[PDB]
């Protein structure tokens, strides 16, 4: 197989860049188009990270920072798959989430907000999928959190992940949110999204048969990034 | 056929997870770092920084950044460079970094990159690939930053020529200096407005 | 009849133009709204081509740029009729098209596409229309073409089309689609326009009963121009 | 694993012997019903064709009959897999394709057709499945070509193509249309196929996402074969 | 009662089936240009020449112009016209022309017109309508041009009264400039920023 | 489960794609052919012939055939034979023709098969399996070719014996002829009408 | 303007030659399928009857036998246009009409039934069009006629027609039924046509607002007819 | 656009509303008849007489049978004719005739038709067009009638020649024959079976 570029990414599957209901948004971003490119070997490549930096705990948001007991809040599992849009699994990506505590509260110099931080609970982890493409990371599931946009706006409990995957077209930053969370529908973040399944793609939907007695809930949350074309005729990537 | 999955915001957190050191958070032995230059990495050292503008002119002070290039001979560090060359084996290639919270500076210590092949036959002028994410931003802006000391190269770019206003060339051009013995490039990213830097979708 | 002002253009009909996902339009639209006026004179009146000065293949784009054989492709006729908006036949209206040869190729300098060119075709025409407001013409089906908006952006098969009629506010240029062309559902270009009614007076749709047996076929589409009000009371005009 | 017999032909599936409306089956049809018989040896094999015989341009109908340029049209990928009823992949099937060019025109001494022939293009490939069961080609969209069953009867765009697979019982022909062609709704030779489904399983999708950026656009089209059914107790077949 | 046909650009290759020769495809033996002065036309003959620009600053250099005038005693050359009054017989009133790929400039040799009726007994000051067509350009521009030699004939029409922000009434005065005798307007427009032109709804 | 894909007609220029030799097209190095007789292959060489005649008893000028069939031992040279016995290394048992323009004829050359096993321990006569493709048929006719010369194998055979109408047996035995030494076999086939060959669904 | 050929006869749109269930046609239906050709000047010309032949009471089926008095039944008027089927009238084209009496019974020698004949009754017609295409006669409703295909068969009532027009490929012979008669769902003959829609197309209908008082009844009914095309490029009639 | 009105047999009774006078019924002073040859028709004069069959090999003996063909210079007395030639004042070109109730034969006086353009510049062998309808007949049926003493003209007819089936053009050609001077051309139907007549659909 003669791998060829990354498929287009659809535009219309995304956020626009200015989207006057995200207010910071208004003066970051830019007002001309952006420009496309036929992708060359700078877009197709990407780095690697050996598992062997990683330590055992780097995926437990529970543990790795934990000093005089466990933090407060909801015990959940977060699992699931990345995949390209072909239906491929992604292999060795690595995937990189944060997070607030329990109250909402982030361990951030910039975030003041009342909501009580947590002296056991750090909020960040990672850790690399495998090769079937699946990751799994236990954490304590995060409270909503009061933001300026508009004054009495409120993000809904999430997650933020990133990934770095095989080509540097399929980097990605985004977010999760939790089945039934009432906020979700008032969100101007999330309404940034032109199609109501876009939006249900960002949910990770309760998986019960995955909770674990007397101990952890689970979620269930699939990532689907570009995916490369195969060549059988011309190869012009160089 | 899947859609991709849609992007949102980093937010003004994002360096809780993405260099939790800039938070004050000691979670991880190994923190990845804006330093890609290793003892036995081969090329010529330079610091390559700059500050990011929104359309106010005002620094974002929450900003992060990654860069990706080639090794100083233009191959990648990655399994899907083709070229059949082997590549420098003391660099990562990736590096990331979060502006000052006081001065909205960034920086990265490199290697100048060698030239890539482009599509067709073509020859890329050396390029670093930079992606920016802050709060307000809904998607990663893409860029690419090209040095001053390489007219000739430049000149001959492919995607620099696809570009076809031609005075939006220059806003991808780094320049270089000299601070004390070091090389530095400055490369100034204007998100909006006048001078807006050039941003791809790749 | 003493004719007053043609009836106001309904913008709401139309692309705007600014439309942010067709690139172009970003930096070559006003920032300031248009400036509506009362029409004068000026507005009412439009040129007179004749008859005359066009010659017996001006309609055929089979034949008029054919040099040692036919042009390859699908033979087509297009016909229908120009009317206003208040169904009155559009008379001497001159109608010029253009379009790309069958591989989806502009016989223009800037077109760099592989798609091959064809000696024996042109790919312009023009016509009169009748006292009917009917005309005719007799091509060979473009083919779709890409270009760059979006890297991998594909225009459906189209055929440029321009009006001069009989008042200068009727001026107009747009383009036409074929009947279940897969492409007119993705194209930006067709997207500016707001409603699905109007994107599909765009589609000329396939005439089966007028097909030229082992010839050619055909496509119907009509236009419809602004039209002119009565006065029958006070005659601002002048 | 024990192989039995081929799965029977479904007759519904396909169309009449016997189909009035299509004129020239009239005369050659059987009267009599087909002899059903239960298989032997005979029936359950089939030759093996090996690739060393196939030339490097042999799937590619863009360059395999290029002598002075490139042929004239719409170029396009087809690609698909080949499977059998039970779902698996048929690997090392001889796939043969064959068609009109650009204009509906045959490189066949018996076409008559006033559509233009292109001295660049001849109009049949063939290829051999993979281990997936995947086959792909790149060739030049055809365009309808009227015929005389009634006299002013057109056929849709279409590449005819055959199958030689693993059993003799597999052995098909067909021919596969173009998604969206008004044609396709009117033509005598796809409505002998008696059901709506049926028809529609002979339809190649756009398949965007694979179209190549100012080159090629991409079609996709699956199809299936008789399938064997696996034997655990007596095994009749000798 | 039925909808106009909506608009859609005219495309980069309006040249194809507008200006045949411009592409260079000879396939018609009369070819509208932008010539409208006959040897017999009445009038003075003047040369309208300008630039098209992008909100960038930079030449248009695919825009294709087209200019409807009266003749120089202000009657159109139209069977519209109802002034009771014999036009010019040598003349069209119409043209059509091309910016040059490669400077951006275009130009119609032509005849200052005469002053045209305007509303309810008025009269309007000599002008030129004018549109615009071009890729990114959804909807053909209407704009009008007026000489700057005509400044009483200016301060009383009608049309430029009736924009109300009065600064933006100058970007429909072309300048007159003498070129070896010849008289010669030029009309720069300025599609989108500081100095937009004014564009009209009709 | 799925469906299997449903058959359409090979149409008028079937030799387009499938002989294209015979419509005089050179894209192919190896094109395949009726000749399934190489130096080295075992058993007796037979030329069969014959015509394919529509309804009105008018031969088919546009039909295209193909042949299938065991060695001379009756082995097939297939990974499905189950035989376990060592086929032919020089026989394809494959082979492709279509009927001349002109005057309708169709050829092989290939050997006489062997006896192949039927089911349930019995055994087949030799045999032929044939298939025809042309315009006005919708899907291919499968028939049988048996031999005259082979009467008390004919008797015996499975398959003949399964056709309860036996005055149809015949139109399925070819006939036996010497041509110059050469043994040729005539097997005519007639879609429709009086002595309509028996066509199988297998 | 120039004519070319008729459009080609839609064949779906009438009744097959061979249909089983009226069951005359198994023996006078044709095996071949009918050969298309070509049209010459032959199929596009017609013969022309001109008005000065027919006498003043031939489209008056009342009075043209009356003898002794009038017909007994049901006095009813019928009338409507004949068009083509691109809309145009069709002038001065030869309308003739037979029909039963109000008994269901022919003034015919091979008639047998036991429906009484009326004396003053003969049951035929005939008028031009005139140059709207309207025609208009006047007739006793006939009554339903058994007749034997299965033995208990009845035809609704109807009258035949028959148009002598423009072109000899225009020729047609059919029968219209009226408005209600619940034998029209029943009828084999009307079944022989295989759409519900032109089924449809053959029932006149009640014209209420012209019945006459005190006198007769009303129907209305069109005639399409097959229309010529009009030929803009190469004209290969003759 | 509107649906073709559909057809339905004329039925037993056909000749009330077409041939009264067959039927016994005097209601019109101008009846239409089997005889074309007018005092002052120009042409040789032909009867042209025949029987038509069903399935079985019975005459029909309810059928109704018209023709239409052009006079002897092979002009249609039509106004669609377009030759530009003036066609003979004194001949109507059509017929129409029922067949005997009690023998089936049916008969035209007529005129031998001269030759008529076809297609593209080519020529027609001279021609009758004919029309059959009948109880049992849905839909009219067309077919023409050329003459066997017109051999080399039939031989280069252009509807003749499409037909593939080169044995059923004989199917079209009626046969002369002389009854006491009397030039007799003698066609027989055969709507179903061996020899069935060509029928056209036009
Ligand atoms: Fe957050
Ligand atoms: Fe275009
Ligand atoms: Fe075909
Ligand atoms: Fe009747």
């Amino acid at each position: 197989i003669i791998w060829g570029a990354y498929a287009q990414r659809n535009t219309e599957d995304h956020p626009p860049a200015y989207a006057p209901g995200y207010k910071t948004s208004v003066l970051r971003s830019p007002k001309n188009a952006l420009i496309s490119i036929a992708e060359t070997l700078s877009e197709v490549t990407a780095p690697h990270f050996s598992a062997d930096k990683f330590g055992p705990k780097d995926n437990d948001l529970i543990l790795n920072y934990a000093k005089d007991g466990l933090p407060i809040g909801e015990r959940v599992i977060v699992h699931g798959y990345v995949r390209d849009q072909f239906g491929r699994p992604v292999k060795n990506a690595l995937v990189e989430v944060w997070q607030a505590n329990a109250s909402g509260r982030y361990r951030h110099p910039n975030d003041q907000y009342i909501g009580a931080m947590d002296p056991n609970f750090g909020g960040c982890g990672r850790m690399l999928t495998d090769d079937n493409g699946y990751y799994v990371f236990r954490t304590i599931k995060p409270g909503p959190y009061p933001w300026r946009n508009r004054i009495n706006e409120w993000r809904p409990a999430h997650i933020h992940f990133s990934l770095i995957a095989d080509g540097w077209a399929q980097r990605l930053i985004s977010q999760f949110y939790f089945e039934g969370d009432t906020l979700i529908d008032s969100c101007p973040i999330l309404k940034t999204i032109p199609s109501e399944q876009q939006r249900r793609a960002l949910i990770a939907l309760e998986d019960k048969s995955n909770f674990i007695e007397a101990d952890s809930r689970c979620y269930r949350f699939d990532i689907t990034l570009r995916g490369r074309r195969a060549t059988y005729f011309e190869n012009d990537l160089t | 056929e899947l859609k991709e999955t849609p992007s949102q915001t980093g937010g003004p957190y994002v360096h809780i997870g993405l260099l939790p050191k800039q938070a004050n958070i000691e979670v991880f032995e190994h923190n990845l770092d804006n330093n890609l230059v290793q003892d036995n990495t081969q090329g010529q050292r330079i610091r390559l920084e700059g500050q990011v503008f929104d359309g106010l002119g005002l620094p974002l002070r929450d900003v992060l950044i990654e860069i990706w290039q080639a090794d100083t001979n233009g191959v990648y560090p990655s399994q899907a460079d083709t070229q059949g060359k082997q590549v420098d084996p003391n660099f990562l290639g990736w590096g990331r970094t979060g502006a000052d919270f006081g001065t909205g500076f960034w920086s990265f210590n490199t290697i100048k990159p060698g030239a890539v092949p482009g599509r067709k036959g073509s020859t890329q002028a050396p390029h670093i690939s930079l992606i920016i994410f802050a709060r307000g931003i809904n998607i990663g802006l893409h860029t690419r930053v090209y040095f001053d000391d390489e007219a000739e190269a430049n000149a001959k770019d492919p995607v620099l020529n696809s570009i076809e206003w031609a005075t939006r060339r220059q806003t991808l051009v780094a320049k270089r200096e000299e601070r004390d013995g070091e090389v530095v490039y400055r490369f100034d990213i204007r998100i909006q407005g006048e001078n807006e830097t050039v941003f791809f979708d790749i």
